[PDB]
DNA sequence: ACTATTGCGAAAAAAACATTTATTTATAGTAGCCGAAAATAGT
DNA sequence: ACTATTTTCGGCTACTATAAATAAATGTTTTTTTCGCAATAGT
C-alpha cells in the first residue's frame, strides 16, 4: 500500500531550482512554458525501497523510504515541451504523459 | 409537494418495476393459506425479482399469533406441570420447541401476575383436565410404561445371538 | 496559480495532492496543465 | 564509494561525452571506467489453489488486481497464525477481500461477497469480526457512504445530466453529514435515501425498487428515513421549494434519546457497595445446605402417582432414548 | 449526577464430588427439561428467586439468574436441596464467580465516530453489523459496549468490584466529546 | 468444468444457481482478444498451426 | 452493443479519449439464456460475457456518419479513413492474408 | 474378450480445531409479516 | 354520498451483535494414505 510521489525543488541558498531544476514547476511535474537542456530533470519520481517486503500490520517506521528515480533529457540539443497531461488507466492506477 | 410519493415526470422502464411489485405481493399470499391448511413450469426472468437485502438466507421467521382457544390450552397445563417445554410442543402440533419458550418470556413482561398465578398454584386444579389426559392419551392408544420395554429385552437378545456367532 | 484544468470543461481546479483525479462539473478524467505565468526567452529567427 | 585521493563520498556519474564514468568532483579522479552494462510444497500447494480463489470473485467482482495481489499477503500471515484451521476455507478468504477493500477505500460492500456465497452478512461477518481482533489491526478508515452516491448512479442508467444529480446530493450528504441521523445506523441504509430524494426533483426514477435493486435495503427502512429527515429541522422550507443553498445548523436530535425522554469532586473509595459482606451473608458450610431452607423448594418434588404419568409421555416422544439402545448394542 | 451502574446477571459455577446420573434427577422432577439431541443435561427454571438451574452430565453445576451476589448463594443451594432427595452427595466447594453484567444510562447523546477516530489506535467496531461500539480497556482488562442514546451495558467483568472504578475512569474520556 | 465440481455434494443441488459462475471465466475472451492483437501470433488449437 | 430493455444507441467512451488513457476501444456482447434452476427453468436476458474490440468507421462504433460537428465534438479528423484496432492504446491494423 | 499392467481416485482417517449444544443479562436496528386503522376513491 | 379497499401505521415477532462459562458432539479443515477402479495394452 505505498504509492509514489513527485516531491520536488530541494532548495539551495535562496532559490529553489538547481541547474537540474529550473524547468520542474511547483508540483514536481516539469513546468509548461519553457525549454529544457541536457541534464535538467523535467520529470521527478521517487520509489518506496521496501518494495519486495512483506505488510506489516502495524505503523511503526513508515516515513522516509523514497529513492528518487527521476527522469532526465538526454539528446544533443535544446527542446522544448509541448504539453503535459495527467490520467487514470482503466484500472486506477495514475497516468503521465509528457510530449516535448 | 411532500416527500413521500409524487408523480413527476417521465420515469421510463418502471413498469419492470411495476411488475415486480405488483407481483412480490402474491409471494406472501399463497404462503398465507398454505399456513391456515396447515392448521386443519416455464419462468421468464425479469431482473427486479431476485433482489437480496440484509434479510435474506438467515434463520428465523414469524411465529403465528397465539389464539384464546390455545390459553387454555397452555395455562392449565402450566398449572399442571411447572414448566415442561417437551411435551407442550407436541400438544401445539407444528409449533417447535423454541418459540414456545419465547412464548413463557414474552407473558412474563406483557402478564406478570398471571404467571405467578400459575406459580402459586401447585394443587389439582379445577378438575377438567381429565378429558385432556385422556385427549393425550387418545393418539396411538398403546401402554407407553410397560409395553415400550420388551424391545430392549428383545435387542439385547440379539447382541447375545452375535456373541453367540 | 492558474491551475489544473480540464479537458473539455476547461474548469480551473486546484484539486489538492493524492486526493482524485476526475474533475468537477463532469466525469471526465483527463487533465490538462495550464501554462505558467514565468516569462520565456525567445530569438525572432 | 570511497575515492583514493580525497576519499570523497559523492560520485557523479558524467554523461555529457556519452562515456557514463564515475567521478568524484572535488578532485576529478575516475572511480570506475568502460561500465558493464547488464545486456512447505503442502503449503505452497494450498496457497496455490487460494491464489485460484482470490483470482475468482475479482474477475467477478471486477476488483483491479492491486487489491488482490495486496490481499495474498493478508492471507500470508494469517496462515502462519492459525487462523486457517478449523473454518471453512471459502469464508476465511472473502473476509480477507474486505480488509483490502477497507484499507483502498473502495466503494465494494460485504453482502456483495455473501450474495454470491449465498449465506447471511452474519455468517461471513463472524469471522471478520476475529480477523482484525486476533490479528492486532488497529488502524482502518471508517466506511464512508460519499463514495456510494458516486458510484450508484452509473448501474442506474439514468439521464444524460448525471452530474447535477451527484453534485446535489454530496451537497444534501454534507447537509446531510450535519445532521444527527446517521451514528450507529447502517452506512448503506442513510446513503440510499439522498440519491432518491436527489432524484425525486428533477425525475421520477424513484419507484421504491430499482433505487433497492441498487442499494439492496429494505423498502420499509428508507421510507422512514424520508419521514425522519422531514421532521428535523427546516426539511420543510425545502419539501416543495428552496434551491439548494441553505447553510444552517439546526437542532441537534439523534432519534436514540428522543425515545428515552418520551419514556419520562471524584466518586469515593469505599462509597460503593462491596462483594465480600454478600460473600458473609451465608454461612459457608462446604456439605451443608440446611440454612437456606423452605418450604415449596421443599416441596418442589415429584408427584408420585404421577411418575407413570410423566414417563408415559416422556418415552411416548421417544426417538433418542430408543436408538441409543441400538447404538451401544451395536457397540460391541 | 452520582448514578449507581446496576448488576442484573450472575453466573457462577460450582463443583459436585458426584457424577450425575440423568434418569433419577429429570423422572421425578418438576420442571423437566431433557432432550440429549438438543442439550446433554437439564436445566431447572424457579421463579424464585428467579434463577436457574443448569447442571452437568459429568457432575458439575453452573447457576444463572440472579441479580444481587448473596440472591444467587441461597439459590445455589436451594438447588442442591432437590439433590438432597436423591441419594447423591452434592459437595459444593468453591463458589467461583466470572460474569456480573451491568446496565446503564448517563442520558445524553455523544459522538462516537469522533472517539473511533481519536481512540481509534486501541478501541475500534464496525457500524453495520451491530449499532454501538464495542469498546475495550487495558487497565481493568475488561470490554464494554456503548452506545448514542447514553445507555453503556458492561460485560465480561469477572470481579464485581472491578467495573466500579473502571466506570468511573471511563466516564471523563465519553464527557470529552462534547459534539462541538 | 466448474460446474459438476459443485453437482458432486448433496446439499448444493436444489438452490445452487449457475449465473454467478459466469464472470469468473468471462476474462479468458478480451484478454485473450487483446493479446492476440497486440502480439501478432495465434495460437490455434482445431488447426494446430502458427 | 446496446441492450433489449433500454434500445438505446449505446454509451461509449470516445475513441480519442480512449487512446489517451492507454485502454481498449470494445463493445460488450450480451448473450440471452435460459436453463433450470431447480423445480423450474428460467430464461434470463442480456447477459455480460466479455467485450469485443470494434474497428472505428464501422456500423456499430460512435464515428458512423458523422456531421463534422459530432466528430467536431469527438474531436476527430473527418480526413482519417479509419479501420483499425485502438487496443490498450497502440494502433494497430489486421494485414490481409492469403494462401493457396 | 481374458488377462495383465497402472496410475489414478476417491475415500478413509487423523489430528486438529474452531463450531454448535443450550442459559440470561439489555439496546437499538432492521426486517419480515399483520392486522388496525384510516384515508380515499369507485359508484 | 355509500361501498369498498388500498394506503397508512404501527404491532408483532424475530434476531444476530455481549462475555462466560460447559460440553457432547459437530461441523469441517489440510494432510495423508490407502485402496479400488478402470485403463491401457498386450495376451
Ligand atoms: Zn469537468
Ligand atoms: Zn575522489
Amino acid at each position: 500500500h505505498t504509492q509514489d510521489i513527485i516531491g520536488g525543488m530541494r532548495v539551495d541558498e535562496n532559490g529553489d531550482p538547481i541547474w537540474q531544476h529550473q524547468s520542474l514547476g511547483p508540483d514536481g511535474l516539469g513546468e509548461v512554458g519553457m525549454k529544457v537542456q541536457s541534464g535538467q530533470i523535467y520529470i521527478n519520481k521517487s520509489v518506496p525501497t521496501n518494495s519486495a517486503d512483506a505488510p506489516n500490520p502495524n505503523n511503526v517506521n513508515v516515513q522516509t523510504q523514497y529513492r528518487e528515480a527521476p527522469v532526465i533529457y538526454r539528446g544533443p540539443e535544446p527542446s522544448h515541451i509541448d504539453q503535459v497531461m495527467m490520467s487514470v488507466s482503466d484500472n486506477d492506477q495514475a497516468l503521465i504523459k509528457v510530449l516535448l | 409537494c411532500k416527500p413521500n410519493f409524487p408523480i413527476g415526470q417521465i420515469s421510463e422502464n418502471f413498469e419492470k418495476s411495476k411488475m415486480a411489485k405488483k407481483a412480490k405481493l402474491e409471494k406472501r399470499r399463497h404462503l398465507r393459506e398454505l399456513r391456515m391448511r396447515a392448521r386443519q413450469e416455464k419462468v421468464d426472468e425479469n431482473p427486479f425479482a431476485n433482489l437480496y437485502n440484509y434479510g435474506s438466507y438467515g434463520r428465523g421467521s414469524y411465529t403465528d399469533p397465539w389464539t384464546v382457544e390455545e390459553m387454555i390450552k397452555f395455562y392449565k397445563a402450566l398449572s399442571m406441570w411447572g414448566t415442561d417445554f417437551n411435551l407442550i410442543s407436541q400438544l401445539y402440533p407444528y409449533r417447535s420447541r423454541k418459540q414456545v419458550k419465547a412464548k413463557f418470556v414474552n407473558e412474563e413482561k406483557k402478564r406478570p401476575i398471571l404467571i405467578e398465578l400459575a406459580l402459586r398454584s401447585k394443587l389439582p386444579p379445577n378438575f377438567d383436565e381429565y378429558c385432556c389426559e385422556i385427549k393425550k392419551n387418545i393418539g396411538t392408544v398403546a401402554d407407553f410404561n410397560e409395553k415400550l420395554i420388551e424391545l430392549q429385552n428383545e435387542h439385547k437378545h440379539h447382541m447375545k445371538e452375535i456373541e453367540e456367532a | 496559480t492558474l491551475k489544473y484544468i480540464c479537458a473539455e470543461c476547461s474548469s480551473k481546479l486546484s484539486l489538492s495532492r493524492t486526493d482524485a483525479v476526475r474533475c468537477k462539473d463532469c466525469g471526465h478524467r483527463i487533465l490538462l496543465k495550464a501554462r505558467t505565468k514565468r516569462l520565456v526567452q525567445f530569438e525572432a529567427r | 564509494p570511497v575515492c583514493k585521493n580525497c576519499h570523497g563520498t559523492e560520485f557523479e556519474r558524467d554523461l555529457s561525452n556519452a562515456n557514463n564514468d564515475l567521478v568524484c568532483k572535488a578532485c576529478g579522479v575516475v572511480s570506475e571506467d568502460n561500465p558493464i552494462v547488464s545486456e512447505l510444497e503442502s503449503r505452497e500447494a494450498t496457497l496455490n489453489n487460494a491464489r485460484r480463489k482470490l483470482r475468482a470473485v475479482s474477475y467477478a467482482l471486477h476488483i483491479p488486481e492491486y487489491i488482490t495481489d495486496a490481499a495474498f499477503q493478508w492471507y500470508k500471515l494469517a496462515l502462519a497464525n492459525n487462523f486457517v484451521q478449523g473454518r471453512r476455507s471459502q469464508n476465511v478468504i472473502a473476509s480477507c477481500l474486505y480488509v483490502a477493500c477497507r484499507k483502498e477505500k473502495t466503494h465494494h460492500m460485504l453482502i456483495d461477497f455473501s450474495s454470491r456465497l449465498q449465506v447471511s452478512v452474519y455468517s461471513i461477518g463472524a469471522t471478520f469480526l476475529k480477523m482484525v481482533k486476533k490479528l492486532h489491526i488497529t488502524e482502518l478508515p471508517l466506511a464512508d457512504p460519499s463514495l456510494f452516491i458516486q458510484h450508484f448512479a452509473e448501474k442506474l442508467d439514468l439521464a444524460d445530466k448525471k452530474i447535477k444529480v451527484v453534485k446535489d446530493a454530496v451537497k444534501l450528504a454534507q447537509r446531510m453529514s450535519k445532521d444527527w441521523m446517521f451514528e450507529g445506523r447502517r452506512p448503506a441504509g442513510i446513503a440510499g435515501a439522498c440519491i432518491l430524494l436527489a432524484c425525486r426533483m428533477n425525475n421520477l426514477r424513484r419507484t421504491h425498487t430499482e433505487i433497492v435493486a441498487v442499494s439492496h435495503v429494505a423498502e420499509e427502512t428508507l421510507q422512514q428515513r424520508l419521514n425522519e429527515f422531514k421532521n428535523t429541522k427546516a426539511a420543510k422550507l425545502s419539501v416543495q421549494k428552496f434551491r439548494e443553498n441553505d447553510v444552517e445548523d439546526g437542532e441537534a436530535r439523534p432519534p436514540s434519546f428522543v425515545k428515552n425522554r418520551k419514556k419520562e469532586c471524584p466518586r469515593n473509595l469505599h462509597l460503593l457497595p462491596t462483594t465480600d459482606t454478600y460473600l458473609s451473608k451465608v454461612s459457608d458450610d462446604p456439605d451443608n445446605l440446611e440454612d437456606v431452607d423452605d418450604e415449596e423448594l421443599n416441596a418442589h418434588l415429584l408427584n408420585e402417582e404421577a411418575s407413570k404419568l410423566k414417563e408415559r409421555i416422556w418415552i411416548g416422544l421417544n426417538a433418542d432414548f430408543l436408538l441409543e439402545q441400538e447404538s451401544k448394542r451395536l457397540k460391541q | 449526577s452520582g448514578i449507581v451502574p446496576t448488576l442484573q446477571n450472575i453466573v457462577a459455577t460450582v463443583t459436585l464430588g458426584c457424577r450425575l446420573d440423568l434418569k433419577t434427577v429429570a423422572l421425578h422432577a418438576r420442571n423437566a427439561e431433557y432432550n440429549p439431541k438438543r442439550f446433554a443435561a437439564v436445566i431447572m427454571r424457579i421463579r424464585e428467586p428467579k434463577t436457574t438451574a443448569l447442571i452437568f452430565a459429568s457432575g458439575k453445576m453452573v447457576v444463572t439468574g440472579a441479580k444481587s451476589e448473596d440472591d444467587s448463594k441461597l439459590a445455589s443451594r436451594k438447588y442442591a436441596r432437590i439433590i438432597q432427595k436423591i441419594g447423591f452427595a452434592a459437595k459444593f466447594t468453591d463458589f467461583k464467580i466470572q460474569n456480573i453484567v451491568g446496565s446503564c444510562d448517563v442520558k445524553f447523546p455523544i459522538r462516537l465516530e469522533g472517539l473511533a477516530f481519536s481512540h481509534g489506535t486501541f478501541s475500534s467496531y464496525e457500524p453495520e453489523l451491530f449499532p454501538g461500539l464495542i469498546y475495550r480497556m487495558v487497565k481493568p482488562k475488561i470490554v464494554l459496549l456503548i452506545f448514542v442514546s447514553g445507555k453503556i451495558v458492561l460485560t465480561g467483568a469477572k470481579q464485581r468490584e472491578e467495573i466500579y472504578q473502571a466506570f468511573e475512569a471511563i466516564y471523563p474520556v465519553l464527557s470529552e466529546f462534547r459534539k462541538m | 468444468l466448474s460446474i459438476d465440481k459443485v453437482l458432486k455434494k448433496p446439499n448444493r443441488a436444489m438452490e445452487y444457481d449457475a449465473l454467478l459462475s459466469i464472470n469468473v471465466h468471462s476474462n479468458n475472451i478480451t484478454s485473450g482478444l487483446n493479446r492476440a492483437i497486440s502480439t501478432g501470433n495465434w495460437s490455434l488449437k482445431r488447426f494446430k498451426m502458427e | 452493443g446496446k441492450k433489449s430493455s433500454s434500445s438505446t444507441k449505446d454509451y461509449l467512451t470516445p475513441p480519442h479519449e480512449c487512446r489517451l488513457r492507454d485502454m481498449t476501444y470494445s463493445a460488450p456482447i450480451y448473450v440471452d439464456i435460459e436453463y433450470t434452476r431447480g423445480r423450474n427453468i428460467i430464461m434470463h436476458k442480456d447477459v455480460e460475457i466479455g467485450r469485443m474490440p470494434i474497428m472505428l468507421r464501422s456500423n456499430k462504433c460512435i464515428l458512423y456518419d458523422a456531421d463534422e460537428s459530432k466528430m467536431a465534438k469527438l474531436n476527430e479528423c473527418p480526413l482519417d479513413p479509419g479501420g483499425y484496432f485502438i487496443v490498450n492504446g497502440t494502433e494497430k491494423v489486421i494485414l490481409v492474408q492469403e494462401q493457396l
